[PDB]
């Protein structure tokens, strides 16, 4: 039983490790994605209510 | 004669009784050092399916 939890847990921790791998790939990309879209219009979305 | 008899007669069970007692003992012993290698053995091979499980 104590090695079926560790194989569980190794399985969880490598899906954390994908996950945040994930995330920053995402950011990495996001960023440029964001660059050659511009930011022209992100002024207007901070009048919405105030 | 009747005495010695007594006596004779008493001498005799105790240390049958003691002789019992001491090859009860032994062989507990022995039995409970078989039965803690195989357990100690045991706990290895738990480890080597443990590590491999790992990998």
């Amino acid at each position: 039983a104590q090695a079926e939890q560790e194989r569980i847990r190794m399985l969880s921790e490598a899906k954390s490790q994908i996950a945040d791998l994930v995330t920053l790939t995402a950011s990495r990309v996001l960023g440029a994605e964001l660059q050659a879209r511009g930011h022209d219009a992100l002024i207007a979305e901070s009048l919405a209510a105030l | 004669e009747q005495l010695a008899n007594a006596r004779r007669d008493y001498e005799a069970e105790i240390a049958r009784a003691r002789q019992e007692a001491a090859k009860i003992v032994a062989q507990a012993q022995e039995r409970a050092k078989q039965q803690e290698a195989e357990i100690i053995a045991q706990a290895r091979r738990e480890a080597e399916r443990l590590k491999e499980e790992a990998r």
